């Protein structure tokens, strides 16, 4: 299954998306959706995405579908790398070092907000492919 | 794999003023017409006053004369100004008339400079994040330009200023304004719409949603052919019968018999009453299937009720088979004269004939038959279904079929209204709910519902319960003796009323949600005695009501239910509404002198001025105007339920600022597009300006949008490789930033 | 004079100071707290008196420098009567922590301050302060060295005075002999706001100990209750006494030793000076107001429960402070009068019977009614007539005589007139005849009269032209006015009184308000009068100035600008500030009900929570406060004058009676000289002829005529028709 938070996010984009609020969004704008949850699509594989599911002609999805497709999408399209570009945004220096109080401060008032407590001590300097153990 | 899609859309039209009263005022056999003041222009010629007067104050060298804050404000305001701004010519005048006040800042008061600094480098739009807060409050624009304007306002200006002279950010541009008002709800907010000056204390949270609704465009709902209220539904006719049985009779309420099934569920049989014709019923049968069929798709979770027959019994058997009910002679009462009674048979479950505020359910199943009810209420809104009769709540019976609001209650009275500043009192609010179409399982009265269309249209509904927004608004101070019209900023709401009900319609249900809960906590507390739990039934129903609130908010905008209520606790506050509720909704205080009434009082209005009244208490009562139902406050005063009002227009301020601001995010998107992909021709600042002024339009508190901003402002640094980007850097890699912690918070697991 | 109970900043000041450190129990300095944890001497409460004391002060000083008298200065050269509204909101901020960083009772003093000084720094940093309401750290660091008061210089700065006086005054009631510490601060106080300013100042401070359930102990200079005891001087503060010789007892302060310390042992059978033998000498009672002053005790000896609730809801103690220093004011107001029996409006007197009944007439016979006179039976009623009955007549009351009757007349009245009247307040409008008008406009078709009265009302409501007319008539300030609209005033007056009493059923609203337009020279006027009223009513402690008040309030009192005329009033201020531009407003405050207001329901919009009030004969709206709120449209300065209604036989107007009664016997006697014409048998005449001859020589007599009836409508219509004044003039002449 996908995330709570997932989800969430999922919906809100779909909602935000969805000029008319009838419940769907067209194929002009799924595109905008993709690159908006950080799925960006190629040409032909966004060209692929309009074709396959729309050709049933009325050129609509509806959120249980869009959610079907961003779960088939992301099957396999995260790999080690991309986890780890999130870590070497941080990487100020190319020596894998970070302050863990830095990695306490910007979980906590920079992201999703008692956690950072025990998250550390499973985790001065951080060197980046020791965690993703 | 069912399809899950509502059978409206929504659009724009030029205006709803088509087919309604003409705007004429009838007044001592005297036809005084009735003309409306652009707003939109009116504001715009007031910013130009504005600018002219920065000019005269620039050369008027009194500048060390003026507060810092001041000076601050208004440099912030000009960059703000000139950023919106797309004409070249006008940019740069503007940007030349900040100038020399930046200079003076940064000579004569660093520190103040170094916070401008921060915020310039912050937004696109500084003087939204320098005034979330209470410097708000203060009119630097109007007293700018009533200090360095000799010349006269002319008779537009004058309304405009006397309407909007709480804040300068009602003179603000479209876009700013949204942005302002929006990011007034965020975390790091303290804005709070009100301000104790001299005499006394000044809420003006309406004045916020009447200068938003004032700027939007009108609205327009169609309905699918295949819409309930678009077929040609067939006939009814059945050949199915229900067999009557005394011994199986249950009960009788109203006009209801309640029959009892072997499969422990129950039939009701609903009899024609005196003035309905057999077209309600029908139409309650149709309802019933139509919403029964569809139930998949719309995703209702209400039980329905499963119809079975709409036929006609003779009433000698009607009679004979209620004989033994203790309940008879209001039965035969209410029921219709004729001889044969038109009938409609269907079956539901025990718990559809028990009303949400009965006190035989526990907090927990309470709460879980509301959020049920509020989820099927809104879900059907937006289908396009209005249920304007779930209760009948009552501001007043005096006058009622001469005034034009027919004694009905508005929820937003003062949208609606001309020289209406709170909402009333609520006459016998108890015996307004006691039969509400709100049940233990979902929504009960579906036949009494309206198309969503009626509301934006000049129906029987709107012509009848809504004549004064329809019409007009007039006022003495109004006519203008030169032209002989009357010129106000009401009568121009002629073109956009459908959006005041829109809202209007909203405050009303969250208001039956808040009166049924009030009454069942009413009913609970009465036979106790240990405070402290009775307390904790109250401080439950407030959360009740505040999450009721949240998802009405998540249903129609589609933010996050716990991002909705955060937004909502920022401006409403559950203490107070937790604190008034339990005063005004039992009869504890009416056995109280005037000294230990006002000392409570003090506790409950914490730091604003305790309710006033001169009415006499009835003994185990309260305030009752007839003298044995109470009543929600004193008469021709104001409601005592002070956050309730504030939570209202919170909900409906959030929805509606929610839906203008994604309007203007998506025609900035559009305009950066365009100029991305080639369409417009422009220098490297130019884009950058145009991504950075779509970061500022973002949501508060929601991230895709500014990722999908970021991806735009690195297609941009492609773009142009070769140009600086000082100025957005920080901002932009800010967002990355977030991007990054987010994306190592959520692989955790 | 200001009242800082709105300013939101000292609210969440007060608010912060609680929730951390002033509603916590003693830590002690650890070591035993010597009186335990108990926070009470030095809790909220205390610090919030003594913020009202310093409000309290200021005014006062205010008032001081008004009345014309001049105040001690301060080492800077100045005095408590300039200090501005930011400066006092500033000043109030820094009082707030000045007892806030106290851990013990014991007397540590410099340990305490510091980190009394610690938390203000803490507070004024951790919510950006220095930018928004102070200026700059140096006016920072000038308030933390006033909190941290590391020397005793006190009188340095107007903060310094205020603050310090008013822990001094606060303090005051732990002073173990009561009478002199009493008195030194009384001369501490006066030394800086003067006399009457130091008592008022006392007595609205102990005011506030009842207030907020504080113990008081009892102050006797007299020493009456104690039968033979006596108390030593024994001079707080200091611990210094007075030792007196075996019977050299001094006739006067200026013959007494030199002070002795606390520690001093008495020899050769001496004694120690006695506070009754010190408030006996001549110079302390020629210099002293309070040298016989007996103020009694708290009945309670323990702190009342509502101290307590007070110390964990600050919001109860700032509302009971409220309501003192309200009704402080309220009573040196109401000191100066006499009572008042009761409140609803007075019965029926001679004169207005015989002025409803001649209404009557007019309205059963419009004929009587000519171009410059009305002619009942012989009578010849002139206009002087009508406007003496209107400046002598309480139309109310007149109005409740008349019966249902006129409301109907009306029509047959306005059927009869179609003459002109004139707009008022601008004489470039339109003439409109008033007849037409009514049989046209005003009057709707059907309706029973109570259909009638309120269309009445809504005349007297809109129609500038009819109101602005009959007010100006009403109130006699009119210009240029004919016979016939002076007599309709006169007959509508009451009408609409009538019409109101009976449409109306609401209850009455306490507050109201009055819009109005003026010249800047009569707004001044008014501010000079305000502010002679204002600065004259004091609530001392010791002596009794009631008669000051009394005179100034009777010699400036402008209450006569609302009264004669049904004025209209509105219940929600924002009505007059936004739409109706007025650039005055009256605030009338009816806290005991003496202004009976009538709901006027003209179905108009906003005009649900419009009322009309008739000012009452013995009713007088005494200022109260003025308060500039702005500026209106147009520009000009916005002023606003509250107002209190205060009723007593000492406003009743002293009028020669007689004046609708004259006319009213020599109608009665024309109607019986007709009669007995009209007669013109001799042997059984003589029977009738008797008393018929004899009821008419009554020349201003009633009692007689009846007795001699004993015509019947003739007498039908007959049959309806110290102390302290003493001390207050002997006060005046003296
Ligand atoms: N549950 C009840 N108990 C007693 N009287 C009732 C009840 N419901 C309705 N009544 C009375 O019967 C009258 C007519 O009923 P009404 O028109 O409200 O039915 P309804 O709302 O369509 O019914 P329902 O919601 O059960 O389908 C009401 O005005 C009220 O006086
Ligand atoms: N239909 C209504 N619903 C709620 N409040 C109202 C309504 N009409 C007026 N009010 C308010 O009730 C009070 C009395 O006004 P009114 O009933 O018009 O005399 C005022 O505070 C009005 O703003
Ligand atoms: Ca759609
Ligand atoms: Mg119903
Ligand atoms: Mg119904
Ligand atoms: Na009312």
């Amino acid at each position: 299954q996908l995330t709570e938070e997932q989800i969430a996010e999922f919906k809100e984009a779909f909602s935000l998306f969805d000029k008319d609020g009838d419940g769907t969004i067209t194929t002009k704008e799924l595109g905008t959706v993709m690159r908006s949850l950080g799925q960006n699509p190629t040409e032909a594989e966004l060209q692929d995405m309009i074709n396959e599911v729309d050709a049933d002609g009325n050129g609509t999805i509806d959120f249980p579908e869009f959610l079907t497709m961003m779960a088939r999408k992301m099957k396999d399209t995260d790999s080690e790398e991309e986890i780890r570009e999130a870590f070497r945004v941080f990487d100020k220096d190319g020596n894998g070092y970070i302050s863990a109080a830095e990695l306490r401060h910007v979980m906590t008032n920079l992201g999703e907000k008692e956690e950072v407590d025990e998250m550390i001590r499973e985790a001065g300097q951080v060197n980046y492919e020791e965690f993703v153990q | 794999h069912v399809k899950q899609y509502y059978f409206a859309r929504r659009g724009e039209t030029s205006t709803h003023d088509t087919s309604l009263p003409p705007p004429v005022k009838v007044l001592s056999g005297r036809s005084i017409p009735l003309k409306e003041i652009p707003f939109e222009a009116t504001r715009n010629e007031l910013v130009q006053i504005y600018l002219t007067s920065i000019d005269k104050l620039i050369k008027s060298n009194k500048l060390n004369s003026i507060p810092s804050q001041q000076i601050a404000s208004h440099y912030l305001f000009l960059r703000s100004l000139a950023n919106s701004e797309t004409d070249g010519i006008k940019k740069n005048q503007i940007l030349s008339l900040a100038k020399p006040l930046g200079t003076y800042l940064a000579s004569k008061e660093p520190h103040v400079w170094k916070m401008i600094n921060e915020l310039i480098e912050k937004s696109e739009y500084p003087i939204i994040h320098y005034l979330k807060n209470n410097r708000a409050h203060s009119n630097f624009m109007l007293a700018l330009i009533h200090e360095y304007h000799k010349e006269p306002l002319t008779k537009n200006q004058s309304a405009f200023v006397q309407k909007f002279r709480d804040s300068s950010v009602f003179l603000f541009p479209n876009p700013i304004y949204t942005a302002w008002l929006a990011h007034s709800y965020d975390e790091d907010s303290s804005f709070n719409p009100m301000f104790r000056e001299r005499l006394s204390t000044n809420f003006y949270h309406s004045t916020l949603t009447d200068n938003l609704l004032l700027r939007t465009e009108p609205k327009e709902v169609t309905l699918s052919s295949e819409h309930h209220y678009k077929k040609e539904k067939g006939p009814i006719d059945s050949s199915f019968r229900y067999q009557m049985s005394s011994d199986r009779l249950l009960r009788i309420q109203g006009r209801t018999l309640l029959f009892s099934t072997p499969q422990n569920d129950v039939v009701a049989v609903k009899v024609q009453k005196k003035g309905e014709p057999k077209s309600t019923l029908e139409e309650e049968f149709e309802m019933a299937d139509y919403l029964l069929k569809h139930q998949r798709r719309l995703d209702v979770h209400s039980k329905l009720p499963q119809p079975l027959g709409q036929y006609s019994v003779k009433k000698s058997e009607i009679l004979e088979i209620s004989r033994g009910s203790l309940d008879f002679e209001r039965f035969k009462t209410l029921i219709d004269d004729s001889k044969d009674l038109e009938v409609y048979v269907y079956k539901a479950p025990q718990s559809y004939f028990t009303y949400l505020h009965d006190k035989n359910q526990d907090l927990e199943d309470l709460t879980a038959s509301v959020k049920t009810n509020v989820h099927d209420l809104f879900v059907l809104l937006r289908e396009g279904i209005v249920f304007p009769q779930l209760a009948d709540i009552f501001h007043t019976h005096f006058g009622e079929d001469e005034r034009e609001d027919k004694g009905r209650y508005q929820a937003l009275v003062q949208l609606l209204n001309v020289l209406q500043f709170q909402l009333g009192r609520i006459d016998k609010w108890q015996k307004a709910v006691e039969y509400v179409n709100l049940r233990s399982s979902g929504l009960a009265d579906l036949g009494d519902s309206l198309p969503i269309t009626s509301l934006f249209t000049s129906s029987d509904f709107t012509k009848h319960y809504f004549s004064e927004l329809l019409t007009g608004g007039y006022h003495p101070t109004f006519f203008d003796k030169s032209s002989g019209t009357a010129n106000s900023l009401f009568t121009g709401k002629r073109r956009l009323f459908g959006n005041y009900l829109y809202l209007n319609t909203i405050a009303e249900y969250l208001l039956v949600i808040q009166l049924t809960l009030g009454s069942y906590g009413d009913k609970v507390t009465r036979d106790m005695m240990d405070k402290p739990k009775k307390e904790a039934v109250w401080r439950e129903l407030a959360n009740v009501m505040f999450t009721s609130c949240a998802e009405a908010i998540h249903i129609m905008t589609g933010i996050p239910q716990s991002r909705a209520l955060t937004l909502l606790k920022q401006r409403a506050n559950i203490e107070k509404h937790f604190r008034q509720t339990q005063f005004w909704m039992t009869p504890d205080y009416s056995k109280l002198d005037e000294d230990t009434l006002q000392m409570e009082q003090y506790s409950i209005y914490s730091g604003e001025p305790e309710y006033e009244f001169t009415d006499k208490l009835v003994s185990g009562v309260g305030l009752s105007v007839d003298g044995v139902h109470q009543d929600l406050g004193g008469y021709n005063r104001e409601s005592p339920l002070r956050e309730l009002e504030k939570l209202l227009y919170a909900t409906v301020t959030l929805i509606e600022g929610t839906m203008q601001l994604d309007k203007e995010f998506f025609k900035q998107l559009e305009q950066v597009e365009k100029i991305l992909s080639g369409e417009i021709k422009t220098d490297a600042n130019s884009c950058f300006e145009a991504v950075a002024q779509l970061l500022d339009l973002a949501r508060p508190g929601c991230h895709f949008q500014k990722r999908l901003v970021l991806s735009y402002y690195e297609e941009a640094k492609l773009k142009y490789p070769s140009a600086p980007t000082d100025a957005y850097d920080s901002r932009f890699q800010v967002v990355a930033r977030t991007n990054a912690a987010i994306t190592i918070q959520r692989f955790w697991r | 004079s200001k009242l800082l109970e709105n300013d939101d900043d000292v609210l969440d000041t007060i608010k912060y100071v609680h929730k951390e450190y002033l509603g916590k129990p003693y830590p002690g300095p650890r070591l035993p707290p010597n009186e335990g944890p108990d926070r009470g001497p030095h809790g909220l409460a205390h610090t919030v008196r003594t913020m009202a004391c310093a409000e309290v002060m200021i005014e006062e000083a205010r008032k001081a420098q008004l009345r014309g008298e001049t105040l001690g200065k301060a080492k800077n050269g100045q005095t408590l009567a300039d200090v501005t509204p930011e400066e006092l909101k500033k000043i109030l901020i820094a009082q707030a922590f000045f007892v806030v960083g106290r851990d013990d009772e014991r007397s540590f003093y410099a340990e305490y301050h510091e980190k009394s000084e610690q938390a203000f720094r803490k507070y004024v940093e951790d919510n950006k302060l220095i930018g928004k309401i102070f200026k700059d750290q140096k006016e920072v660091d000038f308030y933390a060295a006033i909190i941290l008061d590391k020397n005793h210089e006190w009188d340095a700065t107007p903060a310094h005075i205020l603050i310090n006086q008013g822990h001094m005054v606060d303090l005051m009631r732990t002073k173990a002999p009561a009478e002199v510490a009493l008195e030194r601060t009384y001369n501490t106080l006066k030394g800086t706001v003067g006399s009457k300013g130091a008592e008022v100042v006392l007595k609205a401070h102990r005011d506030f100990f009842f207030a907020t359930g504080a113990v008081v102990p009892l102050v006797n200079p007299e020493a009456i209750d104690d039968p033979s005891r006596g108390g030593p001087y024994e001079n707080p503060y200091s611990g210094e006494k007075f030792v007196i010789v075996d019977d050299k007892v001094p006739a006067s302060k200026k013959d007494l030793p030199k002070a002795v310390n606390r520690d001093y042992k008495l020899k050769d059978n001496e004694r120690f000076l006695t506070i009754k033998e010190y408030y006996a000498f001549p110079d302390v009672q020629q210099t002293y107001p309070g040298y016989k002053t007996r103020l009694e005790a708290s009945s309670y000896y323990f702190p009342t429960p509502f101290a307590g609730e007070c110390e964990q809801n600050p919001a109860k103690c700032l509302g009971a402070i409220q309501k003192a220093r309200s009704k402080l004011q309220t009573d040196a107001i109401k000191n100066g009068f006499q009572s008042s029996s009761e409140k609803e409006r007075r019965q029926p007197n001679m004169d207005e019977i015989a002025a409803a009944r001649i209404i009557q007439q007019i309205m059963a016979n419009p004929d009587c009614i000519h171009d410059d006179h009305v002619l009942i039976n012989g009578q010849k009623l002139e206009e002087k007539f009508f406007r003496d009955l209107l400046a002598k007549c309480d139309m109310a009351v007149v109005g409740s005589l008349l019966n249902d009757t006129d409301i109907k007349n009306i029509d047959t009245l306005m059927r009869h007139e179609k003459n002109t009247e004139f707009h008022s307040t601008d004489p470039k409008a339109v003439p409109v005849k008033i007849g037409d008008a009514w049989e046209n406009r005003i009057r709707t078709k059907g309706g029973d009269v109570t259909q009638m009265k309120h269309d009445l009302i809504f005349l007297m409501q809109n129609d500038a032209w009819y109101f602005s007319r009959v007010n100006a008539i009403a109130q006699n300030r009119d210009k240029g006015s004919n016979f016939k609209e002076v007599l309709f005033t006169t007959l509508m007056t009451p009408l609409t009184n009538k019409s109101l009493i009976d449409t109306s059923h609401v209850p009455a609203p306490k507050k109201l308000y009055r819009g109005l337009n003026l010249p800047q020279e009569f707004t001044n006027k008014l501010i000079n009068q305000s502010n002679a009223i204002i600065a004259n009513t004091e609530n001392t402690l010791f002596t009794d100035l009631s008669a000051e008040a009394f005179k100034q309030i009777k010699l400036n009192d402008f209450s006569q600008m609302s009264g004669k005329t049904c004025a209209s009033t509105t219940k929600n201020m924002k009505l007059l500030t936004d739409i109706w531009g007025s650039n005055v407003i009256f605030e009338m405050l009816d806290p005991d009900g003496l202004l009976h207001p009538k709901q006027v329901g003209t179905h108009m919009a906003g005009s649900e929570d419009e009322f009309s009030v008739y000012l009452p004969e013995d009713v007088a709206l005494v200022p109260t406060k003025v308060t500039l709120e702005g500026k209106t449209d147009t520009g000009e300065d916005r002023y606003i004058f509250t107002l209190v209604a205060v009723k007593s036989p000492d406003f009743i107007p002293r009028h020669e009676s007689g004046y609708a009664v004259e006319p009213f016997m020599k109608m009665q006697k024309e109607k019986v000289t007709q009669a007995l014409d009209a007669i013109e048998p001799a042997l059984t005449e003589c029977g009738e002829a008797l008393d018929k001859q004899n009821v008419t020589e009554a020349l201003q007599a009633l009692n007689k005529l009846p007795a001699e009836k004993e015509k019947q409508e003739l007498t039908g219509n007959l049959e309806p028709l110290a102390e302290k004044i003493k001390v207050r003039y002997e006060t005046l002449l003296t």
